[PDB]
C-alpha cells in the first residue's frame, strides 16, 4: 500500500544488485608490500570545451587523466536545456511544431518529420502521395546538409580545414532550396501534420536536378582529401571502438550502431513516407571505429543523392496537404470565398485541431541516429506530454565507456564521430 | 564513487536505526566540510555562520516520521554535497543559499499585521 | 539600408523586372513616404516605442463638498 | 516634445484621436525618453480614417452588392452589403461606400455626408 | 411516471412526457442543437437535432419528440450523419463570411458544430450571391449584425415569454424573413441583455463589449452579483487588470441562466471614478496622503473628540460584505458604541422586523418556492425594478398555472397580471380580510412577499404585525412543515448579511444620541439627517460619490471584483465572491482597513488573517460557515414575538407606501459611474432606438463620427 | 495557534514582497498524508495561498458542455502582484508565478488528495446542477378556456 506501507519501511525495493548471479565457474573467461606496485598514482582533472566549431557549442566535459590517457569522462550537459518539453504542453500542436526545427538545428526538416508522423498517426490520417515524395526528397536533402556539417566539422577539429569550406558552398546552395519552399535558410517549419505547408515552386525540381548533376564530383573531391590520407587514417583507425553487443546495450543508433557491423536502418526496417518506394543501400562497417563511421557517412552522401534523383522522377501530382480542412488549413482563396473554409481556417489558427486520445512512440532514421518522440494525447487541442528521443543524448552517455584509456587528442576525434548538436541533447 | 568523486549508489533505508545512522553521517560530512566550502566559494561569512546555517537545513526535517520521506531527503542532501564538494555549483548558487544576500535581505516577509499593511503586503 | 524597397527585391534576385518597368511602383499613395529614410538607429533620430493606449483605470478627481 | 508639430499632431493628415482609448501623441511622447530626440524621424503614418472618408460612393441599382476588397484573392473574405436604408452602406472589412441609386435624391439633399458622394 | 428507453444501446430512465433530447442529455449523448434551449419553449425550426427512431420512416426532431415506453434511438447511424451535414450545409449557404469581424468568434455554436457535424468544405458558389439584410435599431445595449441570423427564434421566445416584452418579432416570409421590431423601437426590458447570450450567433451583440476582446484571452471567475439582493451567480471575464464582461452562470436556486441589465453592464463603472489613494480634507480641499498618516489623523481626531458611549457611529452601505461588517462590528464594540446604522432611510433606527429569529427578515419560502406558489400577495414592492430575475420567475409560474397575484403599494408596469388592492396600510387590512384573503386562506402554498421598501415606511411596525398576525392566524397553510408563506425581499446585497451578524441599532436610546464621529463604511445612500454636519466623517469605499464628497478622510477599499467577500442573499443563502483582479492603486482590502485602524486607536481586533475573521463570523452565526446553501430556520414560530408582540401599539399615520427605485439604472455607486447606464437612462427617457446613441459610430447627424462613449 | 499566521516562517530564495504569510507549513509529521510540499522543491508560498477546486460552469454563450466535465484546481488572485501596467509598452506585468497554471482532476476527492499532499489551502465549490422538468412541444398550443394572458409567437 504505497505510500502508506512505505512510511515505516516494511518493504524494500528489489534492486538489480539483489538479482546478481555469480558467473559459471567452469567456462569463465578472464598484496601490500614494500614494492612500488602497491603505490598509488594521483590523477588530475581537465575541463574540456567549448571548442571553436558551432555544433559542440555547449560542452563542458570534465576528464580525469592518468598522465595522458583518460581514466573517466564526465560530460556536464544542460547548458542548452531551454524547457522545450514543458513549453510544448502550453501550445497547440501546430504551435509546437517550430520547437522541432530547434532540436537538431542542422537537420531541421527531419526533426519536424518525426513530430508530424507522430501526430499524423494519432490523427489516423494518410497523407497524400505528393507530400510523401516531397518529404522523402527534403529528408534526404536534409541528410546531405547534416552530413556536410558533421563530416566537415569533424575533419576541421582533426585539423583538415579545406574540405570544410568546399562543402559549405554545397551547403550554401542546398539552403537556397529550403528558402524557396519556405522563407527560411534554417528553420523552415515546412513539414507539418498532414503533409507540407505549401507546394514547391514551379522551377525547383529542375534546379535540384541541376545541383544533382555535379554533387557527386563534390563528394569525390572531398573524398580525395581524407579517405586515403595516412594522417587521416592514422587519426581514426582504432579510435572510439565499440563492439556490436555494446552498441546495442548502450542505446546506440545510426552509424554509431551501424559502424560496428550491425545492419539496421529505420528506413528499411520500419519504412515511412516514400522510403519503401526508393532503392538505396545501407553502409555497414566492420571494425566499429571512427574510420568505419567516416566511411559509412561518405557512402550515405552517395546514397542520399541516389534517392533524390529517384524522387524527382516519381514526383506525382496532387495535393501536398491532406485534403481535409478540419486538419490542414484551407487555401487562402477558399477561406476568402467559402463559408465552411473561413470557419475551418479560423478554428485551426485559434483552437487548433483535436488529436484523439492515446499515446504513440514514433521513430525515423534521422541523420544523427534514431530520433523518436513519445506523444501522449488527451483528446484535446494541446499535447498532454511531448518527449523527444535524441540520438546524440544516448551517444554522449556512452562517451565514458568508449573514450576510456584513450588520449585527449583521441577524444576530440570521438566527439566528432558522434554526431553531436547540443540543442538536440538538451531539449 | 565509481563514476564521480562523491557518488553514492541510491539506497533505501532498511529501518529507523539505519535511517538515523545515515542522517547523522550526512550532517557530520556537511559540517566537517564547512571550512572547505568557505574558501572555495569565498563566502564572506564565518565558518560558524555556515555551520549554524547547515544545521537549520537539517532542523527543518527533524520531525519527519516517514521512512520513505527520509530517503528522498537524504538523496537530495547527498546530491547537494556532491555538487558542492566538486566545484560544480557556482559561488552564485552557493551564497544564494544564505537568504540574507538579497537586496531586501532576510527581512522579506512583513513582521506583523500593521507593518505589512503600511507597505502593501511587504 | 540605403537601397529603396522595390530595388531591394531586384538586387536580391527576388524579381527579374527592375522597378523601372514594374507597374507596382506606379500606384499613387499620398501616404507613401516622399524620401527614402534608411535605418535610423545609432543616430538621434532612432525610433522610440511608446504605449498607444490610455491608462486602464480612471481615478476619482477629488471634489470636497462645502462645509 | 511640444515644440515640433509632429510631436503634437496625432497623424500628418489628422490632429485628433479617432478612438476613445487611443493615447494622444502629446502624452505618449512626453517624458525623459523623448529628450535629445528627433521627432521628425519618429514613425508617423497617415491616418486611415481620413483617407477612407475621401472615397467616392459606388452607386448601384441593386439591393445587395458584393465587396471582396478590390483585389480578387488579394482582398478580404467576400461579403454582401444591403443598400435599402436611405443612407450610405459601408463594407465592414474595408470601409468602402455603397449607396443605392434610389436614395441619391435624399442623399444629395443632406448638408453633411460621411462620404464624398460624387 | 418513468418510461425506459434505449439510445445508442444504453437504457435511460426519463420521466414520461418529456422530450427525447432531454433523455439524450440524461443518457450521456450529445445531440447538436441551435433552436432548442432548456429554458425556452420547444421550437422545431433548426432541424439540427434530427435523429433516427425505430418505426419511423423520416428522421424525427429529437427536441420535439416525446419519449415513449419502448423506442429505439440511433444518434450515430448513417441516417443521422447525412442529416446533420445537410442541415449544416443549408445553415451556412447564406451565412456572412464575417468570422474575423464577428464578436461571437471563438465561442460560436455554428462554428463548433460546423467543425463537428458538418462537411469540411462548402458547395455554395452562386454568382447571384448571398442574402443580405439591413441592420435594425433596437435600443442602445444591443448591436445588430442581422446577416448572421440563422432564424432559431431563441430571442423572440425569450423576450415574449420570459421578459414579457413582446416587441421583438419575425416579419416577412421565406428567405426574406427577418427578426426585429417592424418599426424601430428601443427594447424596453431590464432583462433584454440576455438576448445577447441566448443568440447562437453574433447577430445580437452588446454595444459596450463591441470589439474589445476575444473569448480565448479572458480569465473566467465564478462569482456573485452584489448589485441586487438576490445574489445572482455570474462569470466575470477579465483580460489582465480590466474586467471585460459579466455573463450569467447557472443556478436554478437563484437566477436560472438569467441576469438583469444592471448586473451585466454596470461593470464599466468599475474603472471610472475609483478611489485609489488616501485623501485628507485640508482647508476644504482633498489632499493625497499616505496610509500611515491618514490612519494617524483618524486617530488624532478620535482622541481629540474623546467620544462617549455610542457617539462613534457606523453606517454600512449596500455593497458591503459580511467580513467587514463583523470586523467593524468588533471595533465599534471596543469603542463603546453599538451605533450600527444602515444606508437606507430608517436604518439608523431599529427595524420593524427584528433580527432575533432568522425567519423574521428572510425570504423564507425560498426563491425556488415560487415554482409552486398558488397565490401571491406583493406588499410594497415593484419586483420588476427591485428584483428583476425574481420577477421573471413569478411570471413563468403565472403563465403555466392558476396563479393569483395581488399587490398593495404603488402600481407599477407589470409583466404579469395582478390585482391592485391599495396603497396604504388600511388597504392591506381591508385586503387581508377581503376577497383576496380567502385566496391566501384557500390556496395551498400561499406566498406573501413584503418588500424591503416597507421596512423604511414609517408604518412598518404596523405593517409587519398586520402581515404576521395573518400568518399566525392562518398556519397549517402558511406555516406547514415544509412551507412558509412569509417572505421579506431584500434589494441590496448587504442587508441579509448585516441582519445575520446583528449589525443593527439595538434600542431607541442609542438612536437619539448625536455622534461626533461617523464612519461611512461604503455608505452613500444615507439620509442627510443621519449624518450630523459637524461630525467627523471617515469614508471607506471604492467609488468617489456622495460619501467621499462629505468625508474628512477618504480610505480606498476594494470593489467586489477584487475581494473574496461573503454575502448573504435575500433567501439566506451564504455565497462567496471570487476576486477576478487585484486591488487598484493603493486601495486595501476593506476588513483590513478596519483591522489596521484598530492599532492606531489602540484596540487591535484579535484576528489578523482572514481565516481567523471567518472563525469569528462562525461564532456570530454558524450558517455563515455553510456555503452555497440555505440553513433552515428551526424556531420559525418564535417570530411572533418580534413581529406581533414587540409590534403591538403602532402609531399608524396613513401615509401611502412609497416607490423605492426612481431609476432602475441609477441605484448604486457602481451603476452611477457607469457610462452604459447613462446611455440606458437617456435612451429610456428620449425613446431613442439608435445603437450609436451616445457611442462611436456614423450617423445622419454625425457623418464624421464621435469618440465619446456614454456622452 | 488557531489560524495564526506564522510570521516567523523561514523564507526561501523565491520568497518575495508579494508572498503572503503562511499559517501552516508541512512539518512532515501529519498522519496519512505524504508531505509532498516538503520534498517538492516548491517555495513556501504554495503553502500560504489558497486554491479553488470547482467544476467549471457551462458558458452562457454556447451549449457545449465539454469543459464542465472535469474538476479544475486554480490559484486565487492576490491583492497585489497579479497584474500591473508596464511603464514602457503598456503591457501587463505580473509577480504571480501561478497565474497561468491550472490542474485538471477526474473527481473531487482526487483534487482534495492532491491539495493536501502539496499543502495547499483549498476551497471546494459544489457544482450547480439543473432541475429536470419535462418539456413538451404540445404545451405551446394548449387551450385556454379563459383570458389568454399570453400571445405565443413561435
Ligand atoms: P536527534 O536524535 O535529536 O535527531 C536526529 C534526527 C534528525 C535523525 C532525528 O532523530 C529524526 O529522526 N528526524 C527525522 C529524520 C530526518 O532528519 N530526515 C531528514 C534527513 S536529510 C536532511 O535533513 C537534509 C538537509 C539538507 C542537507 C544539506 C544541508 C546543507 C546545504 C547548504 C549548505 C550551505 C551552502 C553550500
Ligand atoms: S456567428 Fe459564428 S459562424 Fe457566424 S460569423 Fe460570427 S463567429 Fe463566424
Ligand atoms: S437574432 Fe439571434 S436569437 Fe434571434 S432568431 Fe436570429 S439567430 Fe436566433
Ligand atoms: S434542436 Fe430540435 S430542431 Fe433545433
Ligand atoms: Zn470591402
Amino acid at each position: 500500500a504505497e505510500p502508506q506501507d512505505g512510511f515505516q519501511g516494511t518493504r524494500l525495493i528489489p534492486t538489480g544488485a539483489d538479482f546478481q548471479s555469480p558467473p559459471d565457474p567452469f567456462i569463465d573467461e578472464g598484496v601490500d608490500e614494500d614494492s612500488v606496485e602497491g603505490r598509488k598514482v594521483r590523477h588530475y582533472t581537465v575541463n574540456f570545451g567549448p571548442q571553436h566549431p558551432a555544433a559542440h557549442g555547449v560542452l563542458r566535459l570534465i576528464l580525469e587523466l592518468n598522465g595522458e590517457e583518460i581514466v573517466r569522462a564526465d560530460p556536464h550537459v544542460g547548458l542548452l536545456h531551454r524547457g522545450t518539453e514543458k513549453l510544448c504542453e502550453y501550445k497547440t500542436y501546430m504551435q509546437a511544431l517550430p520547437y522541432f526545427d530547434r532540436l537538431d538545428y542542422v537537420s531541421m526538416m527531419t526533426n519536424e518529420q518525426v513530430f508530424s508522423l507522430a501526430v499524423e498517426k494519432l490523427l489516423n490520417i494518410e497523407i497524400p502521395p505528393r507530400a510523401k515524395f516531397i518529404r522523402t526528397m527534403f529528408g534526404e536533402i536534409t541528410r546531405i546538409l547534416n552530413h556536410l556539417m558533421s563530416v566537415l566539422s569533424h575533419a576541421m577539429d582533426v585539423g583538415a580545414l579545406t574540405p570544410f569550406l568546399w562543402g559549405f558552398e554545397e551547403r550554401e546552395k542546398l539552403m537556397e532550396f529550403y528558402e524557396r519552399v519556405s522563407g527560411a535558410r534554417l528553420h523552415a517549419a515546412y513539414v507539418r501534420p498532414g503533409g507540407v505547408h505549401q507546394d514547391i515552386p514551379v522551377g525547383l525540381l529542375d534546379d535540384i536536378y541541376q545541383w544533382a548533376t555535379q554533387f557527386g564530383d563534390r563528394i569525390d573531391e572531398t573524398e580525395e582529401m581524407l579517405t586515403d590520407n595516412r594522417i587521416w587514417i592514422n587519426r581514426l583507425k582504432g579510435v572510439g571502438v565499440v563492439s556490436a553487443a555494446d552498441a546495442l546495450n548502450l542505446s546506440f543508433t545510426g552509424v554509431m550502431l551501424r559502424g560496428s557491423g550491425v545492419p539496421w536502418d529505420v528506413r528499411k526496417s520500419s519504412p515511412y513516407d516514400a522510403y519503401d518506394q526508393v532503392e538505396f543501400d545501407v553502409p555497414v562497417g566492420i571494425n566499429g571505429d571512427c574510420y568505419d563511421r567516416y566511411l559509412c557517412r561518405m557512402e550515405e552522401f552517395r546514397q542520399s543523392l541516389r534517392i533524390i534523383h529517384q524522387c524527382l522522377n516519381k514526383m506525382p501530382a496532387g495535393p501536398v496537404r491532406y485534403e481535409d480542412y478540419k486538419i490542414t488549413p484551407p487555401p487562402r482563396a477558399a477561406m476568402k470565398e467559402n463559408m465552411e473554409a473561413l470557419i475551418h481556417h479560423f478554428l485551426l489558427f485559434t483552437k487548433g485541431y483535436a488529436v484523439p486520445p492515446g499515446d504513440t512512440y514514433t521513430a525515423i532514421e534521422a541523420p544523427k541516429g534514431e530520433m523518436g518522440v513519445y506523444v501522449v494525447s488527451d483528446g484535446s487541442e494541446r499535447p498532454y506530454r511531448v518527449h523527444i528521443r535524441a540520438p546524440g543524448f544516448a551517444h554522449l552517455s556512452g562517451f565514458d565507456h568508449i573514450t576510456r584509456g584513450h588520449l585527449l587528442a583521441d577524444a576530440v576525434a570521438v566527439i566528432g564521430t558522434m554526431d553531436l548538436v547540443f540543442g538536440e541533447v538538451d531539449r | 564513487v565509481q563514476p564521480t568523486k562523491f557518488a553514492v549508489t541510491v539506497r533505501q533505508s532498511r529501518n529507523w536505526a539505519d535511517a538515523k545512522q545515515r542522517v547523522i553521517a550526512a550532517y557530520r560530512a556537511w559540517i566537517r566540510a564547512a571550512p572547505e566550502i568557505q574558501t572555495m566559494y569565498s563566502i564572506p561569512f564565518p565558518v560558524s555562520h555556515i555551520r549554524t546555517r547547515i544545521r537549520q537545513e537539517f532542523e527543518r526535517h527533524r520531525y519527519v516520521n516517514k521512512l520513505n520521506v527520509v530517503d528522498v531527503l537524504l538523496q537530495q542532501s547527498n546530491a547537494d554535497f556532491q555538487e558542492t564538494m566538486n566545484f560544480w555549483r557556482q559561488q552564485s548558487h552557493v551564497m544564494a543559499f544564505f537568504k540574507e544576500e538579497h537586496f531586501r535581505g532576510e527581512k522579506r516577509l512583513p513582521s506583523n499585521f500593521i507593518t505589512g499593511f503600511l507597505e502593501g503586503r511587504n | 539600408a540605403h537601397i529603396e524597397p522595390m530595388w531591394h527585391a531586384w538586387i536580391s534576385y527576388q524579381v527579374d523586372t527592375p522597378p523601372t518597368r514594374e507597374p507596382l511602383t506606379q500606384i499613387e499613395r499620398p501616404w507613401a513616404p516622399k524620401e527614402h529614410v534608411p535605418n535610423r538607429s545609432f543616430t538621434r533620430g532612432a525610433y522610440k516605442p511608446y504605449n498607444t493606449t490610455q491608462p486602464k483605470i480612471q481615478s476619482w478627481e477629488p471634489k470636497a463638498a462645502p462645509r | 516634445t511640444g515644440r515640433p508639430a509632429s510631436a503634437v499632431m496625432q497623424a500628418p493628415n489628422r490632429a485628433e484621436v479617432w478612438s476613445r482609448s487611443q493615447r494622444p501623441r502629446s502624452e505618449a511622447m512626453a517624458g525623459p525618453r523623448f529628450e535629445q530626440t528627433d521627432f521628425d524621424a519618429q514613425p508617423r503614418p497617415w491616418a486611415a480614417i481620413e483617407l477612407i472618408h475621401k472615397q467616392p460612393v459606388r452607386w448601384t441599382h441593386d439591393r445587395i452588392v458584393a465587396c471582396d476588397g478590390g483585389g480578387g484573392p488579394h482582398g478580404h473574405p467576400k461579403i454582401y452589403i444591403n443598400t435599402d436604408k436611405p443612407e450610405i452602406a459601408t463594407c465592414n472589412y474595408c470601409g468602402l461606400p455603397f449607396a443605392n441609386e434610389h436614395h441619391r435624391k435624399y442623399l444629395e439633399s443632406l448638408p453633411q455626408t460621411s462620404y464624398p458622394l460624387n | 411516471a418513468e418510461v425506459e428507453l434505449t439510445i445508442d444501446g444504453k437504457k435511460v430512465s426519463i420521466e414520461a412526457g418529456s422530450a427525447l433530447i432531454q433523455a439524450c442529455e440524461k443518457a450521456g449523448v450529445v445531440v447538436p442543437r441551435y433552436c432548442y434551449h432548456e429554458k425556452l419553449a420547444i421550437a422545431g425550426n433548426c432541424r439540427m437535432c434530427l435523429v433516427e427512431v425505430e418505426r419511423s420512416p423520416k428522421p424525427v426532431a429529437s427536441c420535439a419528440w416525446p419519449v415513449q415506453a419502448g423506442m429505439v434511438v440511433k444518434t450515430n447511424s448513417p441516417l443521422t450523419h447525412k442529416a446533420r451535414e445537410g442541415v449544416m450545409e443549408f445553415l451556412l449557404a447564406n451565412h456572412p463570411l464575417d468570422c474575423p469581424i464577428c464578436d461571437q468568434g471563438g465561442e460560436c455554436d455554428l462554428q463548433d458544430q460546423s467543425m463537428r457535424y458538418g462537411a469540411d468544405r462548402g458547395r455554395f458558389h452562386e454568382i447571384g450571391g448571398k442574402r443580405a439584410v439591413e441592420d435594425k435599431n433596437i435600443g442602445p445595449l444591443i448591436k445588430t449584425s442581422m446577416n448572421r441570423c440563422i432564424h432559431c427564434t431563441r430571442c423572440v421566445r425569450f423576450m415574449n415569454d420570459i421578459a414579457g416584452a413582446p416587441e421583438l418579432g419575425s416579419t416577412g416570409r421565406g428567405n426574406d424573413l427577418q427578426i426585429g421590431t417592424y418599426l424601430e423601437k428601443n427594447l424596453d426590458s431590464e432583462l433584454s441583455g440576455n438576448v445577447i447570450d441566448l443568440c447562437p450567433v453574433g447577430a445580437l451583440t452588446s454595444k459596450p463589449y463591441a470589439f474589445r476582446a476575444r473569448p480565448w484571452e479572458l480569465k473566467r471567475t465564478e462569482s456573485i452579483d452584489v448589485l441586487d439582493g438576490l445574489g445572482s451567480n455570474i462569470r466575470v471575464d477579465s483580460r489582465g487588470l480590466e474586467v471585460m464582461r459579466i455573463l450569467p452562470r447557472l443556478n436554478d436556486d437563484v437566477n436560472e441562466e438569467w441576469i438583469n441589465d444592471k448586473t451585466r453592464f454596470a461593470c464599466d463603472g468599475l474603472k471610472t471614478q475609483r478611489l485609489t489613494m488616501p485623501l485628507v480634507r485640508r482647508d476644504g480641499k482633498f489632499e493625497p496622503a499616505t496610509w500611515e498618516q491618514a490612519l494617524t489623523e483618524i486617530a488624532h481626531a478620535y482622541q481629540t473628540l474623546a467620544p462617549k458611549e455610542n457617539e462613534f457611529k457606523v453606517i454600512a452601505g449596500q455593497l458591503v460584505e459580511v467580513e467587514s461588517l463583523v470586523a467593524m462590528k468588533d471595533l465599534a464594540n471596543r469603542l463603546g458604541s453599538e451605533n450600527l446604522a444602515l444606508d437606507f432611510p430608517g436604518g439608523s433606527q431599529p427595524l420593524a422586523h427584528g433580527v432575533d429569529i432568522r425567519s423574521n427578515y428572510l425570504f423564507n419560502s425560498k426563491i425556488w418556492g415560487i415554482e409552486e406558489a398558488d397565490a401571491i400577495l406583493l406588499v410594497g414592492t415593484n419586483p420588476r425594478h427591485e428584483a428583476a430575475v425574481l420577477n421573471a420567475r413569478i411570471r413563468k409560474q403565472w403563465l403555466r398555472s392558476d396563479l393569483e397575484i395581488a399587490a398593495v403599494g404603488q402600481p407599477w408596469e407589470s409583466t404579469f397580471d395582478y390585482e391592485h388592492l391599495g396603497t396604504d396600510l388600511a388597504a392591506l387590512k381591508n385586503a387581508l380580510s377581503g376577497p383576496f384573503g380567502e385566496k391566501l386562506k384557500k390556496a395551498k402554498r400561499p406566498m406573501i412577499i413584503v418588500g424591503s421598501g416597507v421596512t423604511e415606511h414609517p408604518d412598518a411596525k404596523a405593517f409587519y404585525e398586520t402581515v404576521w398576525s395573518f400568518v399566525e392566524k392562518n398556519a397549517s397553510n402558511f406555516l406547514t412543515e415544509e412551507w412558509c408563506g412569509y417572505n421579506v425581499l431584500q434589494r441590496a446585497a448587504s442587508r441579509a448579511g448585516a441582519f445575520e451578524v446583528g449589525f443593527v441599532v439595538p434600542s431607541p436610546e442609542v438612536a437619539a444620541t448625536k455622534p461626533k464621529f461617523v464612519w461611512l463604511l461604503g455608505a452613500d445612500e444615507f439620509d442627510p439627517a443621519d449624518v450630523p454636519k459637524d461630525a467627523f466623517i471617515v469614508y471607506q469605499g471604492h467609488h468617489g460619490d456622495r460619501g467621499a464628497e462629505i468625508a474628512d478622510i477618504v480610505l480606498p477599499g476594494a470593489a467586489y471584483t477584487e475581494k473574496a467577500g461573503t454575502y448573504v442573499n435575500t433567501e439566506g443563502r451564504v455565497q462567496m465572491t471570487r476576486a477576478a483582479t487585484g486591488l487598484p492603486g493603493a486601495a486595501r482590502t476593506d476588513w483590513k482597513i478596519i483591522r489596521a485602524v484598530s492599532e492606531f486607536l489602540g484596540v487591535p481586533l484579535p484576528y489578523d488573517d482572514v481565516a481567523q475573521l471567518r472563525d469569528r463570523m462562525a461564532e456570530i452565526s454558524p450558517a455563515l460557515a455553510a456555503y452555497d446553501v440555505v440553513e433552515p430556520v428551526a424556531l420559525r414560530h418564535l417570530s411572533k414575538v418580534q413581529l406581533v408582540d414587540q409590534n403591538k401599539g403602532a402609531k399608524v399615520t396613513g401615509e401611502p407606501l412609497k416607490k423605492v427605485v426612481e431609476n432602475f439604472y441609477f441605484t448604486d455607486v457602481i451603476s452611477r459611474s457607469s457610462p452604459t447606464m447613462a446611455r440606458c437612462s437617456a435612451a429610456k427617457e428620449t425613446g431613442d432606438p439608435r445603437t450609436n446613441f451616445m457611442a462611436p459610430g456614423m450617423e445622419e447627424d454625425r457623418p464624421m463620427g464621435q469618440i465619446a462613449y456614454g456622452a | 495557534p488557531r489560524n495564526a499566521p506564522d510570521y516567523n516562517v523561514p523564507i526561501d530564495i523565491a520568497t518575495s514582497t508579494f508572498t503572503p504569510v503562511p499559517k501552516n507549513v508541512q512539518d512532515g509529521s501529519e498522519e496519512n498524508v505524504v508531505p509532498a510540499g516538503l520534498i517538492s522543491g516548491a517555495p513556501m508560498e504554495l503553502q500560504a495561498r489558497t486554491v479553488r477546486i470547482y467544476k467549471p460552469a457551462k458558458p452562457a454563450t454556447q451549449s457545449g458542455e465539454k469543459n464542465t466535465q472535469l474538476w479544475r484546481m486554480d490559484w486565487d488572485v492576490l491583492g497585489k502582484g497579479h497584474r500591473w501596467e508596464n511603464p514602457l509598452m503598456g503591457w501587463q506585468s505580473s509577480a504571480d508565478f501561478m497565474q497561468g497554471t491550472h490542474l485538471t482532476f477526474k473527481t473531487k476527492e482526487d483534487a482534495i488528495a492532491f491539495a493536501e499532499k502539496q499543502g495547499y489551502e483549498y476551497f471546494v465549490q459544489e457544482p450547480n446542477e439543473r432541475h429536470f422538468r419535462p418539456k413538451a412541444y404540445a404545451n405551446n398550443f394548449l387551450y385556454s378556456p379563459g383570458k389568454l394572458k399570453h400571445i405565443r409567437t413561435k
